[PDB]
């Protein structure tokens, strides 16, 4: 199923998170290892994926089930173009200079809320200027590259 | 509010979380590279102990000298009775980035008084928290004077109501090592009932010559470096080997082992072991292998998750100890837990073996700017460890974007890795050529990874580094021409020029040569024979690659043995080693060429609950 290079690249990326080197990692870091290889599932997808793979609540996952999970997930993917429209619909007047207050307000309450640290880092990197407004275009261009 | 806003929010959230995970993976890879690079050099340095240990088996069983110093000199006055006001003056002198050189007389006085005072202390120092109701433990400092000043400012100066325990490694990694040692000794002298010191693995004359401390001392005091180094080496002799807290908690630098017994360490003649990596200087009494092994295990051991006790091949010295041996040792010595400081940690502190081994590390920015955060432990009367964290030089750190803050660390790691990899350029190129039977110029990814692992033997995740060591490569083939060009860059050669390496024993430690050539003495008259000389060079070249090739040394003796084999002919006999080193350096060089002020307020801090960490 997986490519000849992938079956080794995934194993090499697997050992960076194993505390004991036994090929099994804690389940709480699944959303990091799976994200790091180009996938972008939400925590709801993570819960759905862990329910079908964990039954006794052990909290341990080894290499083969991770490989099967990634093979199942890889079948769908998205490009970077669809990111722009998400920010476009958040500009009520097409100014392109959305301020930090509503940007923090929306995604800390709407959708699937993040913690305080994530938004702290995000509007710390994005809001370079002290005016309190963030240019979305430069943000996306500099982070995507 | 509408469903479109929800869709946009969740899409952006997914994208941001993916990028955060990517950055986390990059951080972990860089940390792995740094740790493996440090361990690869410590392991190579540690084989001198094995060489000495198996060479032993094979062979049969107040004077005034300081002179005036050139350059700018600070007129600070330090008297023999050290008081609190001297500490503030010393801090003020050392605070400035320039014009911080003390007069050699005061340095000699401080070192001599500290050496005289440290002789009376026992091997293991008992610390009682009944009166002070508080005790503080700090980790490695490694010349980070600003970190020590930050700790002092945040926690106050040591006193009878606020003692300190500095857990070794005071020097030889940073650019300001001497100041940390002088300040610590002055603080100990001013407060003898409230400051305790523990010897570390870097408190060795052999290790200092390899990590730049001796170079710093020679540069700072060109006219007096010899006697200052002698005084410092004398100070290293009497530092206590460990500390016992409240008769319940043991504080050691490295760790322990299955055969380690405190009832034996307390009876070791500490004065013999001026150096750890080379045999102690006994008075004709043949040395004991057990005590030296005891001290080595105490100083150099490391913990491991798996069970059993195996020899620590990762660092090249010491032994790995798991939870089973830790529990057995604690039950045998009736202790609660052991505090440790050998290994650096990303957060500065960690727990191991079911909260029974506490690792601490008080050096911030150990590898590069932003690598890790320092930490120190505050213990209450019930010995519950409160952890604090801090990062120095925050003002310069805040003047960069997050991408640049990651890029500086990434560039430092890549530069260090390429500098280390520069040594094996010829063998690496030959291995690459062998794997290309049709000289097409492109080899498979698996072959590339195998060649890299076989040559470097660092165990790094090479497949993740494919796009950085060899950029612009496809998913199936990698050209070695771009890789070879990376180590052939001029700036890499310039950086590698300043990096000291193994050997250079005469420049590093002439005492090492004296120890070797006194150990190989079959008789006590001081005369040796060439067959023993041949055996010694054979054993030396058996461990150190490309040492003498058994040719230059033998030819040198044949030029000198006019009256045959005999005594070690003093300096002119070491001219053989001198000319051999010069010839080797010239031979390798020809082959290569033939192609701000300290500020404690400039920091960020955080206090962590014992159970929240
Ligand atoms: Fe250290
Ligand atoms: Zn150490």
């Amino acid at each position: 199923q997986l490519t000849e290079e992938q079956i080794a690249e995934f194993k090499e990326a697997f050992s960076l998170f194993d505390k004991d080197g036994d090929g099994t990692i804690t389940t709480k870091e699944l959303g990091t290892v799976m994200r790091s290889l180009g996938q972008n599932p939400t925590e709801a997808e993570l819960q759905d994926m862990i329910n079908e793979v964990d039954a006794d609540g052990n909290g341990t996952i080894d290499f083969p089930e991770f490989l099967t999970m990634m093979a199942r997930k890889m079948k769908d993917t998205d490009s970077e173009e669809e990111i722009r429209e998400a920010f476009r619909v958040f500009d009520k007047d097409g100014n392109g200079f959305i301020s930090a207050a509503e940007l923090r307000h929306v995604m800390t309450n709407l959708g699937e809320k993040l913690t305080d640290e994530e938004v702290d880092e995000m509007i710390r990197e994005a809001d370079i200027d002290g005016d309190g407004q963030v240019n979305y275009e430069e943000f996306v261009t500099m982070m995507t590259s | 509010m509408d469903e479109n806003a929800i869709r946009a929010a969740i899409f952006i959230q997914k994208w941001y979380r993916r990028h955060q995970a990517r950055r986390e993976m990059q951080r972990r890879c860089n940390w792995q590279i740094f740790q493996n690079l440090e361990y690869a050099s410590e392991q190579d340095q540690a084989e001198l102990y094995k060489f000495f240990n198996d060479l032993i088996k094979h062979m049969p069983q107040d004077k005034d000298d300081l002179v005036e110093e050139f350059g700018d000199i600070v007129n600070a006055k330090i008297e023999l009775p050290i008081r609190k006001n001297h500490i503030d003056l010393l801090i003020d002198v050392f605070r400035k980035k320039r014009g911080n050189r003390l007069h050699p007389k005061y340095v000699a006085l401080i070192l001599r008084e500290a050496a005289k005072s440290l002789k009376q202390l026992p091997n293991i120092s008992p610390v009682s928290t009944a009166v002070s109701q508080q005790v503080t433990v700090c980790g490695d400092l490694h010349g980070k004077l600003d970190d020590l000043l930050v700790v002092l400012h945040k926690n106050g100066l040591p006193s009878s109501s606020n003692p300190y325990v500095f857990n070794g490694d005071f020097v030889d990694r940073g650019k300001r090592g001497l100041e940390v040692l002088l300040l610590l000794l002055s603080l100990y002298l001013a407060f003898p009932n409230a400051v305790f010191l523990n010897r570390g693995n870097h408190e060795d004359s052999v290790m200092n010559a390899r990590y730049g401390f001796i170079r710093e001392v020679e540069s700072k005091y060109p006219r007096n470096h010899k006697r200052i180094l002698a005084f410092i080496d004398e100070v290293y002799r009497w530092l206590p080997l460990g500390s016992v807290l409240n008769s319940r908690v043991l504080i050691v630098h490295g760790g322990f082992s299955d055969s380690t017994s405190l009832d034996l360490i307390k009876s070791i003649d500490r004065g013999k072991y001026v150096s750890i990596l080379r045999p102690p200087l006994t008075d004709g009494e043949p040395l004991d292998k057990t005590e030296w092994q005891q001290i080595f295990d105490i100083m150099w051991s490391d913990p491991q998750a798996t069970m059993g006790c195996v020899p620590n091949t990762l660092r090249g010295a010491g032994v790995w100890f798991g939870p089973d041996v830790t529990d057995n040792f604690l039950q045998r010595h009736r202790l609660s837990y052991v505090i440790r400081s050998h290994e650096c940690k990303p957060n500065g502190h960690e727990f191991m073996h079911d909260n029974k081994i506490i690792t601490i590390f008080s050096a911030s920015n150990y590898y590069a700017i932003g690598s890790n955060k320092g930490a120190y432990i505050r213990l209450n009367n019930q010995l519950m460890p409160h952890f604090v964290q801090y990062i120095s030089a925050a003002s310069q750190t805040k003047r960069l974007s997050f991408k640049q803050r990651m890029g500086i660390v990434e560039s430092s790691a890549l530069k260090e890795l390429a500098v280390r990899m520069r040594d094996h350029r010829d063998e690496l190129e030959d291995e690459f050529r062998k794997y290309d039977p049709k000289d097409s110029g492109y080899i498979s990814i698996s072959h590339w990874c195998k060649v890299m692992e076989n040559v470097t033997k660092l165990g790094l995740p090479w497949r993740l580094l494919r796009d950085k060591l060899a950029p612009g490569t496809d998913s199936q083939k990698v050209n070695y021409n771009r890789t070879l060009d990376l180590l052939d860059t001029d700036v890499i050669l310039e950086a590698e020029a300043d990096g000291m390496s193994v050997m250079d024993a005469l420049y590093a430690n002439k005492a090492s040569l004296v120890a070797i050539f006194n150990i190989i003495d079959a008789d006590n008259s001081g005369e040796i024979t060439l067959d023993e000389f041949e055996t010694a060079i054979d054993l030396l070249v058996a461990h150190m690659p490309g040492a003498y090739s058994k040719a230059e040394m033998l030819e040198k003796c044949r030029m000198m043995d006019l009256n045959g084999d005999g005594k070690v002919d003093l300096n002119e006999f070491l001219e053989a080693f001198r000319l051999s080193d010069l010839h080797r350096k010239e031979q390798q060089d020809e082959n290569i060429r033939r192609r701000h002020d300290i500020d404690p307020t400039d920091c960020e801090s955080k206090v962590i609950d014992p159970k929240k960490s």
